[PDB]
């Protein structure tokens, strides 16, 4: 959990279903999305953060917690939008005699930023006088293994946890769920998706001055009044369809 | 307090309800029933009121211009 | 407990180096400190350093600096200690012992040596 | 830089006899102080450290107690197989400084 | 040498890539403040870094090359070189041992080069570049206008993002007199023309007038008086009182009891006169979370109680939800009842190998 590990998911088509066949997890926890919904969305990059806690310490991993993990070890920011994927591991991680090829950081000056891996093994000084490298009277070694046995409780047992995180930026979606695009319909009223941004309008061709890293426009209430279309890199102006009044 | 940016960029401030030791900050404090007021030249003539300060103070933008309260 | 197994005995000439091996049965390796410490013939014994596995270097007391080397082999389980410069004040008893180090929450309770080797005679002969 | 000063460096008791064996610091360690056990011909066994801690399986014949700078390992009854050299050692810093080592002998 | 500048209002860039036209915009993000002080160097120690840097250069024939980012700069960790030659910028984030003096003859920066986890290939003229390494992204924005630093605006518009997630607390400037300003974070009124460009900026916390400016929403502010904030005295220190207390509560009893009493005769136990720490219980018993009725399970470390009760038993799983304020069942009712204005934590983990047996417990 101190040496987290994460990969990087950009390119690519991401299918959120098969998720289930791969690990043997009860649901996910998803925060500022559905899990239904994922196969719906386009994301500019998804990181994978995968590690082995305990299950006391399976509720540590979300927006907003505190404790050993969520300090020390791997914190997530409280406006994190992804989905948390935790499934006990005990017949893999666990030995007869104990498993310690896992570990986590015990003691830290500050806690960690968001998204913040600190891999140092310099003993920690808890009070004045120096240690130089030698553990001693308040002179601990801030890693301490987890001993994993078969014959622990449910929440002491070691569990697996993968966090995906969701990169929605400005930039030009990378990560994309399985959906066929058809062809661009103009000065029509159509149900528009761009990318996940659905709508409902009339799309023209537009001569607004966009430089070449934007992709999308707003408007005074924040509704986006123009797009890039993902395929062909032109500029669209979306506008309401036609609505009125009608008195008798 | 500021006369239009169109005329002149120099304001004076108003600290609201509190005497003049609890107050960027010019040397040219003047205490009125209203507040504190900073940056404005307390003058001993009377004019009408150009910009309604309280209390029975106004502040205006006159002459080398500047702010003065009366 | 742990079960600690040192290599035998070195015969040696002033000026040279001895390694010593001193491989861990095993159950907390790569966060356990092994420690050496070393035992002059009818003297008492003597701290020369301590190392733990994952931190990668070794931790020496301020006598022997400069002089000691001690590193440690993950794959084998095995802590190794080379002592140069040898001279006639480096005969004795070296061996190599695991910290504990339980604290409860404010300094009670300290470290100790309960696994020791069966310990490796190095004479430095004349 | 921190000592350890033990006395006495020999005394002589009977079996039955009750044993006081006093270590001291140079500067306050807390209770970070253990005491070994060394036999001739074999290497050190721990009877008690944190300076109040009786390691697992030791017999309850010996008892340790102090904090600071004063120490003291006490054998309530003593045993023919209870005699050997004693060491106090200090885990307050580095260096761990063993004791001068007292050594009961048979009277 | 280092002489020291005013920066006017230079530094401004696009804090989004959101295009928007006649508009005015409130952003809070890492500004350059206006009319700050800006270090001059003329053609040699790091800089730090910060929350960000400004780096201006009036040149003519491109002397000043590259850049070099890191934290100690001495191949203990991943650095961030940013070099150019005649067309392509090279970036690598290899654990470079530079030189106590890099430079660049017409390479003899780096000793070493080991670990590169990423790669990255692509009048006077006043060049003005903002990097920071806010998120997990060295953002780069860049400008070249033309001069005859000027009394004049203009916009910076993003070049790179880098998905690098290096830390960054140091710097320093490579070549073959430049500007350094540093970051912080301010709020500015950002004017969008009907091209969607960025022509005019106001930073709030200037002065007086760009307060009300910004309170107006408006870069016009007409004759009178705007009441625009409010002034309070910030606190200087912190103060923590607590009793006299150094007993530590005795919750190792209740939870590593050998038999746990029936829920219908319920044992309690009192604890008062001790400290409580709450992040022990873990280590007690196997449970998998606390359920805690209001309060929450991370903050109990810091609060202090009157008394605390532990009232300890036995249910089976279906009655586990019954343990709860407003609940209503046999348990709730006739054996153990919990008070609707409940403050606590309800603690239950499952025993069946300790209060299980093979003919019946
Ligand atoms: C995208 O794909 C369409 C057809 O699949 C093709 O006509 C178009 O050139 C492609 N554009 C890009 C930028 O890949
Ligand atoms: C500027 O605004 C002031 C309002 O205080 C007005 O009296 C004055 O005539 C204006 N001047 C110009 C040139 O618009
Ligand atoms: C301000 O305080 C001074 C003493 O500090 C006092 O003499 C004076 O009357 C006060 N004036 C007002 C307007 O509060
Ligand atoms: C106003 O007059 C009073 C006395 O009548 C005098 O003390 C004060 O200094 C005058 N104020 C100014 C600004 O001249
Ligand atoms: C910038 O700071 C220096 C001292 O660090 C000071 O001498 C200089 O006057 C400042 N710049 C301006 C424009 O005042
Ligand atoms: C926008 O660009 C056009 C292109 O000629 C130019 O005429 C116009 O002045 C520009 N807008 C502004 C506000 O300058």
């Amino acid at each position: 959990v101190y040496a987290w590990n994460r990969k990087r998911i950009s390119n690519c088509v991401a299918d959120y279903s098969v998720l289930y066949n791969f690990a043997p997890f009860f649901a996910f926890k998803c925060y500022g999305v559905s899990p239904t919904k994922l196969n719906d969305l386009c994301f500019t990059n998804v990181y994978a953060d995968s590690f082995v806690i305990r299950g006391n310490e399976v509720s540590q991993i979300a927006p907003g917690q505190t404790g050993n993990i969520a300090d020390y070890n791997y914190k997530l920011p409280d406006d994190f939008t992804g989905c948390v994927i935790a499934w006990n591991s005990n017949k893999l991680d666990s030995k007869v005699g104990g498993n310690y090829n896992y570990q986590y950081r015990l003691f830290r000056k500050s806690n960690l930023k968001p998204f913040e891996r600190d891999i140092s093994t310099e003993i920690y000084q808890a009070g004045n006088k120096p240690c130089n490298g030698v553990a001693g009277f308040n002179c601990y070694f801030p890693l301490r293994s987890y001993g994993f046995r078969p014959t622990y409780g449910v929440g002491h047992q070691p569990y697996r946890v993968v966090v995906l995180s969701f990169e929605l930026l400005h930039a030009p979606a990378t990560v994309c769920g399985p959906k066929k695009s058809t062809n661009l319909v103009k000065n029509k009223c159509v149900n528009f998706n761009f990318n996940g941004l659905t709508g409902t309008g009339v799309l023209t061709e537009s001569n607004k001055k966009f430089l070449p890293f934007q992709q999308f426009g707003r408007d005074i209430a924040d509704t986006t009044d123009a797009v890039r279309d993902p395929q062909t890199l032109e500029i669209l102006d979306i506008t309401p369809c036609s609505f009125g009044g009608v008195s008798v | 307090i500021t006369p239009g940016t169109n005329t002149s960029n120099q304001v004076a401030v108003l600290y609201q309800g509190v005497n003049c030791t609890e107050v960027s900050t010019g040397s040219n404090v003047f205490q009125t029933r209203a507040g504190c007021l900073i940056g404005a030249e307390y003058v001993n003539n009377s004019y009408e009121c150009d910009i309604p300060i309280g209390a029975g103070i106004c502040a205006s933008y006159q002459t080398s211009q500047s702010i003065i309260a009366y | 407990e742990v079960q600690l197994v040192q290599s035998g005995a070195e015969v040696k000439e002033p000026g040279s180096s001895v390694k010593v091996s001193c491989k861990a049965s095993g159950g907390s390796f790569s966060t356990s400190g092994i420690s050496w410490v070393r035992q002059a013939p009818g003297q008492g014994l003597e701290w020369m350093g301590v190392i733990i596995p994952i931190q990668g270097t070794g931790n020496y007391a301020q006598k022997f600096q400069g002089r000691v080397t001690i590193t440690a082999d993950e794959s084998t389980t095995t802590v190794y200690m080379e002592l140069s410069s040898l001279r006639s004040d480096d005969t004795a008893l070296y061996y190599c012992a695991r910290d504990q180090h339980i604290y409860d929450s404010s300094g009670h309770g300290g470290l100790w040596f309960d696994p020791w080797g069966q310990g490796t005679l190095v004479t430095v002969s004349s | 830089a921190i000592r350890m000063t033990q006395s006495p460096s020999s005394l002589s008791a009977s079996v039955g006899d009750r044993v006081t064996i006093t270590c001291r610091a140079s500067q306050s360690i807390s209770s970070y102080l253990n005491w070994y056990q060394q036999k001739p011909g074999k290497a050190p066994k721990v009877l008690i450290y944190g300076a109040s801690s009786l390691h697992s399986g030791v017999p309850s014949r010996f008892s340790g107690s102090g904090s600071g700078t004063d120490f003291t390992l006490t054998i309530s009854r003593l045993q023919p197989e209870d005699f050997a050299t004693y060491y106090c050692q200090q885990s307050h810093s580095s260096p761990r400084s063993f004791g001068g080592g007292t050594k009961v002998e048979i009277k | 040498t280092q002489s020291y500048t005013n920066s006017f209002t230079r530094g401004v860039y696009y804090p989004d890539k959101v295009f928007r036209s006649s508009v005015l915009h409130s952003t809070q993000d890492l500004f350059l403040p206006f009319f700050s002080n800006v270090t001059w160097f003329h053609a040699n120690p790091v800089l730090p870094f910060n929350d960000g840097v400004y780096f201006a250069s009036t040149e003519k024939s491109n002397i000043i090359r590259g850049w070099i980012f890191g934290t100690t700069l001495d191949s203990k960790t991943q650095s961030l070189l940013i070099v150019n030659n005649a067309t392509n910028v090279v970036i690598k984030v290899c654990e470079f041992q530079f030189c106590n003096d890099p430079f660049l003859d017409v390479f003899r920066v780096y000793s070493s080069a080991n670990n590169c986890t990423f790669e990255y290939v692509s009048f006077k003229n006043l060049r003005e570049f903002v990097f920071k390494n806010i998120d997990g992204y060295f953002k780069i924005y860049s400008k070249h206008t033309p001069i005859n630093l000027p009394q004049g605006f203009s916009a910076l518009e993003p070049l790179v993002d880098l998905p690098i997630g290096i830390n960054i607390t140091r710097f320093q400037t490579l070549l073959a007199a430049y500007y350094v300003g540093y970051l912080q974070p301010r709020t500015f009124l950002l004017k969008y023309n009907e091209n969607g460009t960025i022509t005019d900026a106001v930073d709030c916390a200037l002065d007086p007038l760009s307060e009300t400016k910004c309170t107006l929403k408006s870069f016009t502010v007409e004759k009178g008086i705007y009441q625009t904030s409010n002034f309070r005295v910030q606190p200087t220190e912190s103060i923590v009182r607590f009793p006299n207390i150094t007993n530590l509560c005795p919750f190792d009893e209740v939870f590593n009891a050998t038999r746990f009493a029936s829920v219908y005769a319920w044992n309690r136990k009192r604890i008062s006169n001790c400290v409580a720490d709450y992040s022990v219980l873990y280590n007690f018993a196997p449970f998998f979370a606390f359920k805690c009725y209001g309060v929450s399970p991370t903050k109990l470390n810091d609060l202090c109680f009157t008394n605390v009760y532990a009232d300890s038993f036995v249910i089976r799983g279906n009655e586990v939800s019954q343990i709860a304020p407003g609940q209503t069942g046999n348990i709730a009712d006739y054996n153990y009842k919990l008070p609707d204005d409940f403050t606590g934590c309800v603690i239950a983990w499952n025993s069946n190998k300790l209060d299980s047996k093979v003919g019946g417990n």
